[PDB]
């Protein structure tokens, strides 16, 4: 029953969604790699 | 008080005339204060001291708004000795008072409104960086000044996030025979060159330029007044194109010029008597001096800086700045003149020309590729403010502005645009090295033969307007006669799809409900819009269902989805990419399409190009490559690759 995405590429995350969305928390440290 | 003083050396547009009115106008600053003139000649230093001597016998609280004519450069430094030992505030306007000195003693005030030198190297990095050059160098000479401007330029291309290409620096100081000279010149190799000399020098390093050819029809000049002169004498060794930037004086006479002056002494005696309430005089004496210390009463200095007119604000800053000043660029015209595109009118240039003229140098790659947005394979989006830029990958592919009303006629607006095929044409132009100057169709739809006309895209390629015409084309028999097609790179064709989600069983138009127009029972659905592949080809080969359902086209493909969804009939006769791509990428992947995609007639699709046109075997050449490096998989993968495609 647990079909929760294997890798960020998999298509239903890398494609974009309305269920859930990403949360990257003050934006920093990983917003460089984001933009980069 | 405040007199002005002149004698038309040139323009003798002046006489009684130009003492007329000013302060009074709607002005609420109204006190013992007059408009008093006077005229001259030539100046000489014993001349001008007497007379603005004589003038300090009346001016006991008032100012001089003094121009020249000639080019004479100590005039400047002159007036601002004069405003320096006699406390007597005073502005520059034409000619000789008008190229700003560099700096001023602390006590004095006078404050020349041209233009900074810095000014005119941001106002130049910004057009460049507007058409997209970055990379230049910066040959120069020795001249005063040459050491903050190069200095100013480097630490203004350091400072900001936009990647300048800083290299050959050439600053030639050993006259113009030594081999220093001929190797500096030979190293450089750019297509952007930024000059900086003085007259005379300037023109002899491009006529020794123009020997070795730099000055070929890819390279620019963008020389900083410097040669400009005051009208059109640019020296006749001056080939042509050459870029400048200047202040104006088309755009703004010297009529309205005496007028903000005299707006802005009024102003600042307003103010002074609103903060001061007493304007003392300063009419002791002009000779007969050293004879009295310092005395801080009413100094203008802090009652001008901050000072507008009429909603209109000039006002200035520590040394000569304005601010704001009126700078205008021009470049050199085939008559040898001077033109006039754009004007620094606010922190945006606000340019005439969407694409460089390329000047005759003197006494190719780059085409128009036409498409428009359909499907995932051409998007438009609309251009960022924030950072403006085309995000990071989009290209400007500018649209014919359209309006509404009579008012249609609009500009060239540019516009963020991607899809399935601008991948394609940048790894084209990749291995080709091509340029391009996409724009937006907007005449019609991918086009058909109606009334023996094409209109859009199509139309183009048959009426000289297109060359390519890339885009979502679909290969068929009538248009790859009269436009030169290509061999196919996607598979495409006629696809039925319905919403019934509420084994394929027949697939295809063999049936008794399809093939039929009539009999059956309930109201099915042949959806076709009009300007397609799918009616023309329904039409051509069995053109009886076309009849039956002539009046059921929709509007779009979104309404299409929307009445495909809102249950009325569900069957969408469209293209099988399309077709699949949607239902691959379908929310919750609910409408399918019958059979396993049993296209009625595969043809795929083609790309545009001109009658006889010299790249189709090359075209064809780099298209079989590119099938061959197992790369267009990955293209598919990234932007057509469904969700529920694996799924079953």
């Amino acid at each position: 029953p647990e079909e929760r995405i294997t890798g960020i590429n998999d298509p239903r995350l890398r494609n974009p969604s309305d269920k859930f969305i990403y949360a990257t928390v003050k934006q920093s440290s990983v917003d460089i790699y984001f933009r980069r | 008080n405040i007199a002005v003083m002149l004698g038309h050396s040139h323009d003798v547009t002046e006489r009684e005339l130009r003492t007329l009115w000013g302060p009074e106008q709607a002005a609420g600053l109204p006190l013992d204060v007059n408009v008093v003139a006077l005229l001259m000649n030539r100046t000489d230093p014993k001349s001008l001291i007497t007379h603005v001597c004589d003038l300090m016998s009346g001016a006991r609280i008032h100012g001089l708004v003094f121009g020249d004519d000639t080019d004479q450069e100590a005039v400047a430094q002159m007036l601002d000795f004069i405003s320096s030992h006699t406390f007597v505030p005073i502005l520059g306007i034409h000619g000789g008072a008008s190229m700003i000195m560099a700096d001023k003693d602390p006590t004095s005030t006078f404050f020349q409104f041209g233009a900074s030198i810095q000014q005119q190297a941001t106002v130049m990095l910004k057009i460049m960086q507007d058409y997209d050059w970055h990379v230049f160098s910066l040959v120069t000479t020795i001249f005063p000044g040459y050491r903050e401007f190069i200095s100013f330029v480097k630490t203004t291309v350091d400072n900001s996030f936009v990647g300048w290409d800083m290299q050959n620096v050439i600053t030639l100081d050993t006259s113009f025979e030594d081999a220093k000279t001929q190797v500096q010149l030979k190293k450089i190799h750019s297509s952007v060159i930024l000059l900086y000399c003085s007259k005379d020098e300037a023109v002899l390093i491009l006529s020794e330029a123009r020997s070795l050819g730099l000055t070929g029809y890819d390279f620019f000049w963008i020389v900083p007044s410097l040669v400009s002169g005051n009208t059109e004498l640019i020296p006749k060794e001056f080939p042509s194109g050459l870029i400048s930037v200047s202040y104006d004086d088309w755009d703004y006479s010297l009529e309205a010029r005496v007028r903000d002056g005299i707006g802005i002494l009024t102003t600042a005696a307003s103010s002074m008597l609103e903060k001061f309430s007493y304007i003392p005089e300063a009419k002791a004496s002009c000779y007969g001096q050293m004879e009295r210390p310092e005395v801080p009463m009413h100094t203008l200095h802090p009652f001008m800086v901050n000072v507008t007119w009429d909603g209109k604000d000039l006002s200035f800053t520590e040394e000569g700045y304005q601010v704001h000043p009126r700078l205008v660029v021009i470049v050199l015209n085939k008559d040898r003149e001077w033109e006039k595109v754009g004007k620094w009118e606010n922190h945006t240039l606000s340019l005439r020309h969407a694409v460089w003229p390329r000047y005759k140098s003197f006494s190719d790659n780059h085409l128009s590729i036409v498409t428009l947005e359909e499907a995932p394979f051409v998007i438009v989006e609309d251009i960022d403010p924030l950072t403006e830029t085309c995000v990071r990958n989009t290209v400007p592919c500018r649209k014919f502005v359209k309006i509404n009303n009579s008012t249609n006629e609009g500009m060239n607006v540019k516009k963020c645009c991607k899809g399935f095929c601008i991948d394609i044409l940048k790894k084209l132009s990749r291995t080709v090295k091509f340029t391009y100057d996409l724009y937006l169709v907007t005449n019609g739809k991918h086009g058909k033969k109606v009334n023996n006309v094409w209109n859009g895209m199509i139309g183009e390629v048959v009426y000289q307007r297109a060359v390519m015409a890339v885009g979502s084309l679909t290969i068929n028999e009538e248009r790859s006669e009269v436009v030169d097609f290509s061999v196919p790179f996607v598979e495409t064709g006629i696809s039925v799809m319905v919403s019934r989600s509420n084994v394929d069983q027949v697939t295809g138009l063999s049936d008794k409900k399809f093939q039929r127009p009539h009999d059956y029972s309930p109201p099915f659905r042949f959806g076709t819009v009009p300007n397609g592949s799918t009616e023309r080809n329904i039409r051509n080969n069995y053109p009886y269902m076309h009849q039956y359902m002539t009046k059921f086209n929709q509007k779009g493909v979104e309404d299409a989805l929307v009445s495909l969804k809102t249950g009325k009939l569900d069957a969408f006769i469209y293209d099988a990419a399309v077709l699949n791509y949607k239902a691959g990428r379908d929310e919750g992947c609910k409408l399918v399409t019958i059979g396993s995609g049993y296209i009625f007639a595969t043809t795929g699709y083609g790309i545009a190009l001109q009658k006889g046109s010299p790249w189709k075997r090359q075209i064809d050449l780099a298209l079989l490559q590119f099938v061959g490096d197992g790369e267009m998989e990955e293209l598919e993968t990234l932007w057509l690759t469904g969700i529920c495609h694996n799924e079953k």
